[PDB]
């Protein structure tokens, strides 16, 4: 994707770490929620923030 | 000359360091599988505290492995003819064989 | 009689409880880290020669503060009352009350210490790294005293546990920050013995909780400028309970406060290089071996195990 | 109790000098550690202002060793002489204890105002 192109060219030598590529860049997102009294504080709601 | 070496100095000292293992080999007997040990030491040692005991391991465990080492899964056995109370979760008899006595 | 605990008080604060009996001296069991010249180790002695006195609160309850009056030797008296007049200026020094009370026929020298804290740092460090459940007194009366917990907690048997009861270390935890004064503290100290020229060996039990210092009676005199701490005992020993109590916990914090929010690092940022010395120069500053960020530049096995 | 030096070692003159071949002859005096693994030099008490290179031939005369004198600790002493300005310099890379153990003699033995 582009949001790749734009989060290496403003590295400071073009090496980026690996846990932060997914992390600003991924088009989908997966929770995995055990029980409900945890899916009331992540993923209430259409929409959620993370 | 331990405490010296330990944190006095700061390079090897392998005169101390093979008096240190001499000792260690002649007080501590040590046999070694992947973490299941059996150790034979001298006890009119342990009991002043000249060598390991159970609850120094423990200690260690402790503060450096980051565990609490529960006084049922470490034995102690006192009387030699009996082999191991356990070694490699298998016990040892000490029978007769031919002539002779053998550990099975 | 009792014009001692008049002399003792001084000036400051006359709340006196003898802990004693009379004006005689007080036996007691500490860490200590001796090494002379024939015997060495880090085990329980008995007892410097110390009278205790407690200093009463407001409201007559008991509140953790001893002025420690010890009875050694008149040549060491004026040694160490040269090496306090030097020393005091700093922020880190414990303040020393040096008088001369007579007994009986003999105006027997006293330094009586002020403000202290019943168990120094070297308790701590012992009783946490030779642990035994089976008498853990010390650290349960060093945990309750200082609003880590609560005596109720130690009724729930199996507490000390990690595997179970995984929220001891939320216990241990709040520890904290009384270590990272000491090491401060401590940095201060080696400062001020470096610019007075005074030559001298740290050790863990010469440490109260706080980070004060105090009795200097094993040191000698140099030129000012010229001064060297001899920090290899003390650190070393002291270096596994940085990371069962999270020492360093109070450095994520924008500045170093516990009461503010997290520093919010920028993403992309991996080098790390100049925060590890700065770090290294504010919290340990006379280890005198090179540090190297990254272990590519060590010389050998035992450097990387260092610099690791 | 930590005592810093319980008892001490001796000192011999050595060589030393500014640069690699300015080490004449004796011109320092040098407290030494006598390990059974040979003597390791301590410290070089100097009467001269700017050495920076000391030297001692290797046990089999075949080999010498050089040492690097870095900068200087001015003092002063008591003796029949009176006041002697010499400076103390340590080889370069001593640890804090070995320079613990070298001012603590001196001071202990010799007097200094
Ligand atoms: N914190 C604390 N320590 C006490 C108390 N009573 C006795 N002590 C002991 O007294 C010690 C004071 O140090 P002390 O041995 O007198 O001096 P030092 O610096 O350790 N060594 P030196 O005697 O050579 O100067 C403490 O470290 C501790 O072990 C007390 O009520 N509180
Ligand atoms: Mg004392
Ligand atoms: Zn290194």
């Amino acid at each position: 994707n582009d949001a790749l192109n734009n989060i290496i060219n403003n590295a400071r030598d073009g090496c980026v770490p690996l846990n932060i590529i997914p992390l600003t860049t991924a088009a989908k997102l997966m929770v995995v929620i055990p029980d409900y009294n945890t899916y009331k504080n992540t993923c209430d709601g259409t929409t959620f923030t993370y | 000359r331990l405490y010296e070496c330990l944190y006095r100095n700061r390079d090897v000292d392998t005169d101390f360091v093979n008096e240190f293992y001499a000792y260690l080999r002649k007080h501590f007997s040590m046999m070694i599988l992947s973490d299941d040990a059996v150790v034979c030491f001298n006890s009119t040692y342990a009991s002043q505290g000249l060598v390991a005991s159970i609850k120094n391991f423990k200690s260690v465990l402790y503060y450096q492995n980051n565990v609490f080492m529960s006084e049922a899964k470490c034995w102690t056995e006192t009387d030699l003819t009996k082999g191991p109370h356990e070694f490699c979760s298998q016990h040892t008899m000490l029978v007769k064989q031919g002539d002779d006595y053998v550990y099975l | 009689a009792q014009s001692f605990l008049n002399r003792v008080c001084g000036v400051s604060a006359a709340r006196l409880t003898p802990c004693g009996t009379g004006t005689s001296t007080d036996v007691v069991y500490r860490a200590f880290d001796i090494y002379n010249d024939k015997v060495a180790g880090f085990a329980k002695f008995l007892k410097t020669n110390c009278c205790r006195f407690q200093e009463k609160d407001e409201d007559d309850n008991l509140i953790d503060s001893y002025f420690v009056v010890k009875r050694h030797t008149f040549s060491n008296y004026q040694h160490e009352e040269t090496i306090y007049n030097l020393l005091k200026d700093c922020p880190a020094v414990a303040k020393h009350d040096f008088f001369k009370f007579r007994i009986d026929g003999d105006m027997v020298p006293h330094i009586s210490r002020q403000r202290l804290t019943k168990y120094t740092m070297a308790d701590l460090v012992y009783a946490l790294r030779h642990f035994d459940e089976g008498n853990c007194d010390t650290l349960k009366e060093i945990l309750v005293t200082y609003n880590c917990c609560d005596d109720d907690y130690f009724n729930k048997k199996d507490w000390y546990d990690f595997v179970e009861n995984p929220d001891i270390l939320r216990v241990y935890a709040n520890l904290g920050e009384r270590v990272r004064q000491a090491l401060l503290k401590t940095v201060q100290f080696c400062d001020a013995m470096r610019n007075a020229g005074i030559v001298g060996v740290l050790t863990l039990d010469n440490q109260d909780l706080n980070g004060n210092w105090y009795d200097f009676g094993d040191f000698i005199q140099t030129t000012p400028g010229s001064g060297v701490p001899v920090v290899d005992s003390y650190y070393s020993l002291l270096m596994p309970i940085l990371t069962l109590t999270r020492a360093l916990t109070a450095e994520s914090h924008v500045d170093t406060d516990l009461t503010k929010p997290y520093i919010k690092w920028d993403l992309l940022k991996y080098d790390f290089t100049e925060e590890r010395l700065k770090l290294f120069d504010r919290y340990f500053k006379y280890w005198d071996q090179t540090y190297h960020p990254n272990c590519v530049n060590c010389l050998d096995d035992r450097c990387i195990l260092h610099c690791a | 109790n930590n005592e810093l030096s319980p008892v001490a070692l001796r000192q011999m003159s050595c060589a030393a000098g500014t640069t690699q071949t300015a080490c004449t002859d004796d011109n320092a005096l040098a407290y030494y550690n006598t390990t059974k693994g040979g003597r390791f030099v301590l410290a070089l008490l100097s009467d001269l202002q700017d050495l920076k290179w000391a030297r001692f031939p290797k046990s089999d005369g075949t080999g010498t060793i050089y040492t690097e004198l870095e900068p200087p600790c001015r003092f002063v002493t008591d003796t029949p002489k009176g006041p002697k300005v010499k400076y103390l310099y340590f080889i370069k890379g001593l640890n804090n204890l070995n320079r613990g153990m070298v001012l603590g003699s001196l001071a202990a033995t010799v007097r200094l105002q």
